[PDB]
């Protein structure tokens, strides 16, 4: 809770592999 | 273009165009050899 | 309205997708932009009505695949796009 | 930014002149495109080690 948008100019963001279920 | 009598040249004058579709196909029916030199916008396609 | 078309208004080209506007400018407001300083909504000049512009669909594309050495089937991810929409 | 061209839209100059300047302009806006993007990736590669 502690821890804290549309680009269509070709930036993007990938997703981790490692859920944060996993990492739990 | 066509006026009889410009004005001298320290004292030019000044003319205000709008509302008005511009057509520069005309502009080409000035004596043979007029120089039609621009500056920011070429010339070829002014009527765009 | 709503396909990827190239638009001309008054002079300015672009391409993409125009859609019914619910932005609510003043009426002496003419254009608008954006964070990126782009112009995404626009008024008509034949009808004053609001268009949004949007740009067409796109994303990234890329292949999963075996060793070419044991095998030649490929199977395709498009990245962030539900493909219901492709 | 315009990076000294005269304006900062590709379809606004590919409308507004000819060629034969044009080149000139849009060379002028890709380069300082391009430098701001290796930039950008080098800043990131340092953050990344």
């Amino acid at each position: 809770n502690k821890v804290t948008a549309q680009k269509f100019k070709g930036l993007t963001v990938l997703p981790p592999l490692l859920t944060d279920e996993m990492i739990a | 273009f066509n006026a009889t009598r410009f004005a001298s040249v320290y004292a030019w004058n000044r003319k205000r165009i709008s509302n008005c579709v511009a057509d520069y196909s005309v502009l080409y029916n000035l004596a043979p050899f007029f120089t039609f030199k621009c500056y920011g916008v070429s010339p070829t396609k002014l009527n765009d | 309205k709503n396909k990827c078309v190239n638009f001309n208004f008054n002079g300015l080209k672009g391409t993409g997708v125009l859609t019914e506007s619910n932005k609510k400018f003043l009426p002496f407001q003419q254009f608008g932009r954006d964070i990126a300083d782009t112009t995404d909504a626009v008024r008509d000049p034949q009808t004053l009505e609001i268009l949004d512009i949007t740009p067409c669909s796109f994303g990234g594309v890329s292949v999963i695949t075996p060793g070419t050495n044991t095998s030649n089937q490929v199977a395709v991810l498009y990245q962030g796009v539900n493909c219901t929409e492709v | 930014s315009k990076f000294g061209a005269i304006s900062s839209v590709l379809n606004d100059i590919f409308s507004r002149l000819d060629p034969p300047e044009a080149e000139v302009q849009i060379d002028r806006l890709i380069t300082g495109r391009l430098q701001s993007l290796q930039t950008y990736v080098t800043q990131q590669l340092i953050r990344a080690a």
